[PDB]
């Protein structure tokens, strides 16, 4: 039978874990936390608390406060159709502007192995993604 | 198609997601989430989604509300685009 039964499973067997951690780190959360917020505290557990675009340092205490952080696209959508978690950043807003519809790789001139390229390849091979997302964000 | 618009400034942007937009000179000067028109849309901002939630009566209903003032279509709000789906 049908890897969407899977995606929608394991899917499932991921969020109960994200909202486990949301409630251990926001016991005093007002209310029930929508998907955007237990998603929000994945990612940045897998940036090591950290924007993937700057490097600076996500105080999880304003974690769903407006305008902070944002979940958005590593390759845009418009040129790649790809809405996978898999292309999913947690990103500062100023900095998310700043990039706005680039890649990374563009972003950050990796056409010319800049330093600011190798250091954004160096924090997205130390994040906690799987290698199949490592890759993704790093396409070029 | 899929025409592509910069999304503005004071647009509402809140990162990726699908979303109405209203597009007026070139840019889409207004988006709504579909996650904020709809609080039990609890999907992943896939592009299919739209054909199953396009006829939510809320969708409709703010749809209609921005056609007031400019064309407006669902679409992908994504790395300050909005891509018309």
């Amino acid at each position: 039978a049908a890897e969407i039964e899977k995606r929608q499973e394991e899917n499932r067997k991921d969020r109960e874990k994200a909202a486990a951690k949301f409630r251990e780190y926001f016991p005093n959360f007002v209310g029930e936390p929508k998907s955007k917020d237990i998603l929000k505290l994945r990612l940045y557990e897998q940036q090591h608390g950290k924007c993937l675009y700057s490097g600076k340092e996500i105080n999880l205490g304003r974690l769903n406060e407006k305008g902070y952080v944002e979940i958005d696209h590593a390759l845009p959508f418009s040129r790649t159709w790809d809405d996978s978690f898999n292309n999913k950043v947690l990103v500062l807003g100023s900095e998310n502007q700043n990039k706005g519809n680039q890649t990374p790789y563009e972003y950050f001139n990796g056409k010319d192995n800049s330093r600011e390229w190798q250091e954004f390849k160096a924090r997205v091979e130390t994040s906690r993604f799987p290698r199949s997302k490592k890759q993704r964000i790093l396409l070029q | 198609a899929n025409k592509t618009y910069k999304i503005g400034k004071n647009a509402g942007y809140d990162g990726c997601g699908l979303c109405l937009a209203a597009i007026s000179e070139n840019e889409a000067i207004k988006v709504k989430y579909l996650r904020d028109i709809c609080p039990d849309y609890d999907g992943d901002d896939k592009a299919e989604d739209w054909l199953r939630w396009g006829t939510d009566s809320r969708v409709k209903a703010a749809a209609l509300e921005m056609e007031q003032y400019a064309y407006t279509s669902v679409g992908m709000a994504s790395c300050w685009e909005f891509v018309e789906l």
